RNA sequence: UCCCCCGUGCCCAUAGCGGCGUGGAACCACCCGUUCCCAUUCCGAACACGGAAGUGAAACGCGCCAGCGCCGAUGGUACUGGGCGGGCGACCGCCUGGGAGAGUAGGUCGGUGCGGGGGA
RNA sequence: GCCAUCGAUCAACGGAUAAAAGUUACCCCGGGGAUAACAGGCUGAUCUCCCCCGAGCGUCCACAGCGGCGGGGAGGUUUGGCACCUCGAUGUCGGCUCGUCGCAUCCUGGGGCUGAAGAAGGUCCCAAGGGUUGGGCUGUUCGCCCAUUAAAGCGGCACG
RNA sequence: GGUCGCCUCCUAAAAGGUAACGGAGGCGCCCAAAGGUCCCCUCAGGCGGGACGGAAAUCCGCCGGAGAGCGCAAGGGUAG
RNA sequence: GUAGAGCACUGAUAGGGCUAGGGGGCCCACCAGCCUACCAAACCCUGUCAAACUCCGAAGGGUCCCAGGUGGAGCCUGGGAGUGAGGGCGCGAGCGAUAACGUCCGCGUCCGAGCGCGGGAACAACCGAGACCGCCAGCUAAGGCCCCCAAGUCUGGGCUAAGUGGUAAAGGAUGUGGCGCCGCGAAGACAGCCAGGAGGUUGGCUUAGAAGCAGCCAUCCUUUAAAGAGUGCGUAAUAGCUCACUGGUCGAGUGGCGCCGCGCCGAAAAUGAUCGGGGCUCAAGCCCAGCGCCGAAGCUGCGGGUCUGGGGGAUGACCC
């Protein structure tokens, strides 16, 4: 048995890890929101930005931006540029895209 | 109901030898030991005949040891329709599932009738301890027309005796008769 | 004499064999592109370094050795480790 | 007459009859039994004769079990025509048996009528057979 | 470096179904609202956004129990690569190496990787 | 010409021509026992003969005489199957002539049982020494019929 | 008399391949959406409840891993 | 993904349970209560079957890497072919009839081309064995060792009495030897001997009496050391007369069932018979154990030929 849920996960998700980019993926839970980049070879997480740990508040995609901005500052320093957007369960739109738009502008490549 | 019979183990020796040399190969086990063993094929056969799963034999093993042992399985030569292994269950304190048979009492009315009593099941499954096994489990088939039965949920259980199977386990009927006038339609069919 | 009222055949035929199977094995040596299983279906799964074409064809996308895996319920795939 | 009510096939391959029964080799219903000694294709014809044969001896009483069922169809070419143009036409069922299956069985009837009737039932089967009394072994398996 | 939670892989049911219990500090979830972005072949159910009054009822996490499901020896046998023998013949049998399926004993209410948050 | 593309039940589908059916006992040549018909052989389904079972018949009584449903064989007379010798030829039915062998015996001989009173008959066993008619019909073998008879046997021998 | 090319399954003896006038079936088409992609959704069936309404029209609830569907025969594949 | 096995799928399947519906009777019908030694979907238990079923699954087979393997191995290029009727046997399948010196495939083998040699009487393909030539030398193989005919009338130990051996089945049998298990027994058994073995059978009945014994009619009760409304003979019938049966007697074994070895019957053909023959019976048959020997063109010894390779030659010629 599955929900829809779990389907679309698989679904976007197994799309992705086919293209062997890095992984950026998204968490969007009702009040905060977390991505993390993960090396799907290896299985492990190579850096992590989120609003929980940011200790950051102030209306969702406003922040959800800023998680995205301060994700690429981490990446780009370890040498991460190339990456895969991990959309998860959730249509590209308002919260999870405010997060890839600051990542982009950040400096991530995708 | 309580009975005995020399055990003894056994390795490398091949079970063809064994066989051929009037011994039966066999297996001694509970959740705690596990030993190759022997014994007398005609030993074994007189006394396997009356115990049966039904009661406990006790292995009188060459280390002065004498094991409860319920017999588990039985394998047979198919062709020749003749044990050619056997299973030895070590008893252990604790409860056990086993068969225990079942005794049909009192002539049916369907067998006076004419009928016969299918006797579906001959033991019945069955969890209670060593030292408190039964035996003859009675049951009233008197009462059993044709076109009767009764279940394993209508039977005496002695105490501390536990209903191991389905209770809607269908445990005897009674039957109509072979009839030479069947015949009859059976050749106007 | 002989030859009488015998009879026929309301069938009688088959198809041409197809030639399916795996093609290069586990520690085999392949260029990129050879063919490692055709298959009528995913029998086998696309794995690390193969594609699959139109027909469930698996090939390699690198020069590399091939190495299989059955991961159960998920199926099993044919991958490629490329070397060193 | 036995024969399969439906059929997925109609005509099906000879086979061999390797090794012995597959199993069905312990009594499991009645007190006797008749058990084959060497394997055979046995006719529907010869199972239903046996039956009647029984059923006869002890004109009403006990009941009788049967353990084979001819299920494998059996193929034959009219007479006088040569080979080829196709395989033969089914023609009856047969069941196939093999050293120590047990074809019939009794119950409810007394030892010395059991034995006459699966006697007399062994005579109709093409094949050589044995009577067999159920014991602690066949209620083990 | 022990404990709890969140995201995520790997092993692919010994992990599951079902039952009973536990958890809201934190996280997470249901929850509150439809102004805005977005949305419904109808419905803010879903998807989405702005929130934080309430609640762990649901969901989820963690436990516990073996009815189900699942896993499952040893021993023995079927079958068999190779080598042989008996019988007019149907078929049997021997040595050597390999060796099931069923069933018996029994196991199981998961185990582990990487990151994040919170503890003592 | 090159590029693109069209006209094929060329379906006997690797497609002989753009274009094609019969007949021969009036026949002919090259080959084949690589292949049929005769006969042999292997087989024995079919054929003939003999058994096992004992349901039931026989007033009564399974077995005097019978033998449901089924099962096991022998033979190598029939019709077949197979294609092994023979196609640089193994002449094919019936009749006649001359037979000879088999015995699963038609008669004669010796027996057992009988639902054997006697006379007869039935069934089985032994027995192959000898015997086993003449005509009408049809090419017939077979078969029917006339008149007899102890009997008017059946098979093998390339259906001698 | 039947057949002649192509496809599916068995025969086929656990790689490939494998014959017979062996056992079963199909094809000589089709679709401007039945194609490409992005996004979303998940069957069949059973039980219960529901005007006309039935075994079966459409609606609600619980169950359900795939027994449905995938133009067409069969096989393989397939709801991650 | 086969052999085996299994029923989880697709189908098949016998019995039972359970249970929609269907059928017969009841209530009687308008609807409902039906109750059912009937028919039966789904479902459950027992028990099975399948090339085109598989939850399972060997042995093997395939390919790759590493290692051994120097072989009338292998790989590349080219010149010359012939072959494209195969067959027998073993094994696995299809067809056939679980027929064929049948047919069609698959793996192997041999004949083909080894109709050369030993064995199997004789016999392409079964057993043994791959013939360069010579020998009046030796060892072995298969198969054999009584004579034809080379070698044991060898040595232990059993079985067989049919000439089984020396070619057949269901099935039939106090053949025979060997293992068992089961009752009987001197608390005197089995075998016979043996005093006994009255019926008020006034059989319920019977009719030219059809009073135990055509008449398959409760199918009585007695005296007990034991005697049946009868196991039978002269009868449609009285007499007669056996058996059951206890009783002694007798004195030591008897009855029934099962398994194994070897044998018996079932067992009829056509020119003259026969295991190849003679002939064979504590074998010259079958089985178990041992020690000898015979024997093929195989292997060995001696001589020679030729091909190839490697040496020699401290050079061809020649030599090992
Ligand atoms: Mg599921
Ligand atoms: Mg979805
Ligand atoms: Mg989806
Ligand atoms: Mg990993
Ligand atoms: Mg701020
Ligand atoms: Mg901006
Ligand atoms: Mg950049
Ligand atoms: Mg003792
Ligand atoms: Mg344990
Ligand atoms: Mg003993
Ligand atoms: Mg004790
Ligand atoms: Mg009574
Ligand atoms: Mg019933
Ligand atoms: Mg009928
Ligand atoms: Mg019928
Ligand atoms: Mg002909
Ligand atoms: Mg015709
Ligand atoms: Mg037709
Ligand atoms: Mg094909
Ligand atoms: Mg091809
Ligand atoms: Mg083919
Ligand atoms: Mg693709
Ligand atoms: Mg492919
Ligand atoms: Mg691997
Ligand atoms: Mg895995
Ligand atoms: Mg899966
Ligand atoms: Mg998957
Ligand atoms: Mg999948
Ligand atoms: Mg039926
Ligand atoms: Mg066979
Ligand atoms: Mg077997
Ligand atoms: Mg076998
Ligand atoms: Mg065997
Ligand atoms: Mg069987
Ligand atoms: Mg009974
Ligand atoms: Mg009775
Ligand atoms: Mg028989
Ligand atoms: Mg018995
Ligand atoms: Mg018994
Ligand atoms: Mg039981
Ligand atoms: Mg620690
Ligand atoms: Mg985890
Ligand atoms: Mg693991
Ligand atoms: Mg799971
Ligand atoms: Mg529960
Ligand atoms: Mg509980
Ligand atoms: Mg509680
Ligand atoms: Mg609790
Ligand atoms: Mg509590
Ligand atoms: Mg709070
Ligand atoms: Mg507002
Ligand atoms: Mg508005
Ligand atoms: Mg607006
Ligand atoms: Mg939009
Ligand atoms: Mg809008
Ligand atoms: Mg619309
Ligand atoms: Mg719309
Ligand atoms: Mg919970
Ligand atoms: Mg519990
Ligand atoms: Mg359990
Ligand atoms: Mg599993
Ligand atoms: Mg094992
Ligand atoms: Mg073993
Ligand atoms: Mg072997
Ligand atoms: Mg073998
Ligand atoms: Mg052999
Ligand atoms: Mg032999
Ligand atoms: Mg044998
Ligand atoms: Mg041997
Ligand atoms: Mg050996
Ligand atoms: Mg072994
Ligand atoms: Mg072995
Ligand atoms: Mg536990
Ligand atoms: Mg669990
Ligand atoms: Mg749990
Ligand atoms: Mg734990
Ligand atoms: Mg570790
Ligand atoms: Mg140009
Ligand atoms: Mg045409
Ligand atoms: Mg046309
Ligand atoms: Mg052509
Ligand atoms: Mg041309
Ligand atoms: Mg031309
Ligand atoms: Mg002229
Ligand atoms: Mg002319
Ligand atoms: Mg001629
Ligand atoms: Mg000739
Ligand atoms: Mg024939
Ligand atoms: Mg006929
Ligand atoms: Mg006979
Ligand atoms: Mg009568
Ligand atoms: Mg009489
Ligand atoms: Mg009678
Ligand atoms: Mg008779
Ligand atoms: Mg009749
Ligand atoms: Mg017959
Ligand atoms: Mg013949
Ligand atoms: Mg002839
Ligand atoms: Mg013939
Ligand atoms: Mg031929
Ligand atoms: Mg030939
Ligand atoms: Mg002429
Ligand atoms: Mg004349
Ligand atoms: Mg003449
Ligand atoms: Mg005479
Ligand atoms: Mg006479
Ligand atoms: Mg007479
Ligand atoms: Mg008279
Ligand atoms: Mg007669
Ligand atoms: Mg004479
Ligand atoms: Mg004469
Ligand atoms: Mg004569
Ligand atoms: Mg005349
Ligand atoms: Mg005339
Ligand atoms: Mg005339
Ligand atoms: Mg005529
Ligand atoms: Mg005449
Ligand atoms: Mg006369
Ligand atoms: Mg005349
Ligand atoms: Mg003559
Ligand atoms: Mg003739
Ligand atoms: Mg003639
Ligand atoms: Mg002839
Ligand atoms: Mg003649
Ligand atoms: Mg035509
Ligand atoms: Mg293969
Ligand atoms: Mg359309
Ligand atoms: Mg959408
Ligand atoms: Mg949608
Ligand atoms: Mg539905
Ligand atoms: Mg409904
Ligand atoms: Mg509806
Ligand atoms: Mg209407
Ligand atoms: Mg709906
Ligand atoms: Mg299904
Ligand atoms: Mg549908
Ligand atoms: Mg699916
Ligand atoms: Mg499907
Ligand atoms: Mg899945
Ligand atoms: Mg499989
Ligand atoms: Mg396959
Ligand atoms: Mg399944
Ligand atoms: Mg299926
Ligand atoms: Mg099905
Ligand atoms: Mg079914
Ligand atoms: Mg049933
Ligand atoms: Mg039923
Ligand atoms: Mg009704
Ligand atoms: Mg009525
Ligand atoms: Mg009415
Ligand atoms: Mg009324
Ligand atoms: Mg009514
Ligand atoms: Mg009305
Ligand atoms: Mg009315
Ligand atoms: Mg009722
Ligand atoms: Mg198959
Ligand atoms: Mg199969
Ligand atoms: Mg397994
Ligand atoms: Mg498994
Ligand atoms: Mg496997
Ligand atoms: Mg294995
Ligand atoms: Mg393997
Ligand atoms: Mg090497
Ligand atoms: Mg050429
Ligand atoms: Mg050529
Ligand atoms: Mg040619
Ligand atoms: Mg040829
Ligand atoms: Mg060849
Ligand atoms: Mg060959
Ligand atoms: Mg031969
Ligand atoms: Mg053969
Ligand atoms: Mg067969
Ligand atoms: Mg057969
Ligand atoms: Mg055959
Ligand atoms: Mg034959
Ligand atoms: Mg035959
Ligand atoms: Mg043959
Ligand atoms: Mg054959
Ligand atoms: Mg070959
Ligand atoms: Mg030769
Ligand atoms: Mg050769
Ligand atoms: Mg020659
Ligand atoms: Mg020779
Ligand atoms: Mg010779
Ligand atoms: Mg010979
Ligand atoms: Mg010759
Ligand atoms: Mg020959
Ligand atoms: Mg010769
Ligand atoms: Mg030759
Ligand atoms: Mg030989
Ligand atoms: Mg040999
Ligand atoms: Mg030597
Ligand atoms: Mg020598
Ligand atoms: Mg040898
Ligand atoms: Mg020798
Ligand atoms: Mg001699
Ligand atoms: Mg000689
Ligand atoms: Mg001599
Ligand atoms: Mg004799
Ligand atoms: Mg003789
Ligand atoms: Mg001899
Ligand atoms: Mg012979
Ligand atoms: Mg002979
Ligand atoms: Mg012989
Ligand atoms: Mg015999
Ligand atoms: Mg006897
Ligand atoms: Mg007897
Ligand atoms: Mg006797
Ligand atoms: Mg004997
Ligand atoms: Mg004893
Ligand atoms: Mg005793
Ligand atoms: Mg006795
Ligand atoms: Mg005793
Ligand atoms: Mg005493
Ligand atoms: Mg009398
Ligand atoms: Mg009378
Ligand atoms: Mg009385
Ligand atoms: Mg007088
Ligand atoms: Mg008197
Ligand atoms: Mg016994
Ligand atoms: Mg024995
Ligand atoms: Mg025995
Ligand atoms: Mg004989
Ligand atoms: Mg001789
Ligand atoms: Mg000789
Ligand atoms: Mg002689
Ligand atoms: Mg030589
Ligand atoms: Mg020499
Ligand atoms: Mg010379
Ligand atoms: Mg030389
Ligand atoms: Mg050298
Ligand atoms: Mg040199």
């Amino acid at each position: 048995r599955l929900t829809a849920y779990e389907r679309r996960k698989f679904r976007v998700r197994n799309r992705i890890k086919r293209t062997g980019r890095l992984r950026l993926s998204v968490f969007r839970s009702l009040k905060h929101i977390y991505a993390q980049i993960i090396d799907d070879e290896k299985g492990v997480t190579l850096v992590s930005a989120s609003s929980l740990a940011l200790k950051l508040k102030g209306n969702k995609t406003e922040v959800a931006r800023q998680v995205g901005r301060a994700l690429a500052e981490k990446a780009l320093a370890l040498g991460i540029k190339q990456v895969a957007f991990d959309r998860g369960p959730y249509k590209y739109h308002g919260r999870v895209k405010a997060l890839a738009e600051g990542a982009r502008e950040g400096g991530l490549e995708f | 109901m309580e009975y005995r019979l020399k055990a003894y183990y056994r390795e490398g020796e091949k079970p063809s030898a064994l066989r051929r040399a009037g011994k039966l190969p066999g297996v001694m086990y509970n959740r705690h030991l596990n030993r190759k063993v022997y014994v007398d094929l005609v030993e074994f056969d007189k006394v396997f005949r009356q115990a049966s799963i039904h009661h406990v034999i006790v292995l009188e093993l060459p280390d002065g040891q004498s094991l409860p042992t319920l017999v588990r399985q039985v394998n047979l030569d198919k062709r020749r329709r003749r044990p050619e292994h056997v299973d030895f269950f070590v008893l252990s304190d604790e409860p056990v599932e086993m068969y225990v048979p079942l005794r049909f009492v009192g002539t049916p009315a369907g067998v006076r009738a004419g009928g016969v009593l299918q006797e579906i099941h001959r033991d019945i499954l069955v969890k209670v301890s060593p030292r408190n096994i039964p035996e003859f489990i009675e049951v009233d088939v008197s009462g059993l027309e044709i076109g009767d039965s009764l279940h394993a949920s209508d039977l005496k259980l002695p105490p501390g005796v536990e209903l191991a199977v389905s209770p809607e386990e269908t445990i005897a009927a009674v039957v109509p008769p072979e009839d030479v006038e069947k015949l009859a339609e059976e050749a106007a069919a | 004499a002989h030859k009488k009222g015998l009879g026929s055949t309301r069938n009688g035929r088959d198809s041409q064999a197809k030639r399916l199977g795996v093609k290069r094995y586990e520690g085999q040596v392949v260029r990129a592109g050879n063919i490692l299983v055709r298959q009528r279906g995913t029998r086998f799964k696309p794995g690390k370094n193969v594609g699959m074409g139109r027909d469930f064809t698996l090939f390699a996308l690198v020069d590399g050795v091939v190495e299989f895996q059955d991961r159960g319920r998920l199926g099993r795939y044919v991958h490629v480790r490329p070397l060193a | 007459m036995l024969m399969p009510r439906r059929m997925k096939y109609r005509k099906q391959q000879r086979g061999r009859l390797k090794g012995a029964t597959k199993g069905g080799d312990y009594v499991a219903f009645g007190d006797f039994g008749l058990v084959a000694l060497e394997p055979a294709w046995i006719t529907a014809q010869q199972i239903e004769a046996a039956r009647v044969a029984m059923v006869r001896h002890f004109r009403r009483g006990g009941k009788i079990f049967i353990r084979i069922f001819p299920d494998k169809p059996y193929t034959k070419k009219p007479l006088e025509v040569r080979m080829g143009k196709g395989k033969g036409n089914v023609e009856g069922y047969v069941a196939v048996v093999k050293p120590g299956r047990v074809m019939f069985e009794v119950a409810g009837v007394t030892e010395e009528q059991a034995m006459e009737a699966l006697r007399i039932a062994g005579h109709k089967l093409p094949i050589k057979t044995k009577i067999v009394r159920r014991d602690a072994y066949d209620e083990a398996q």
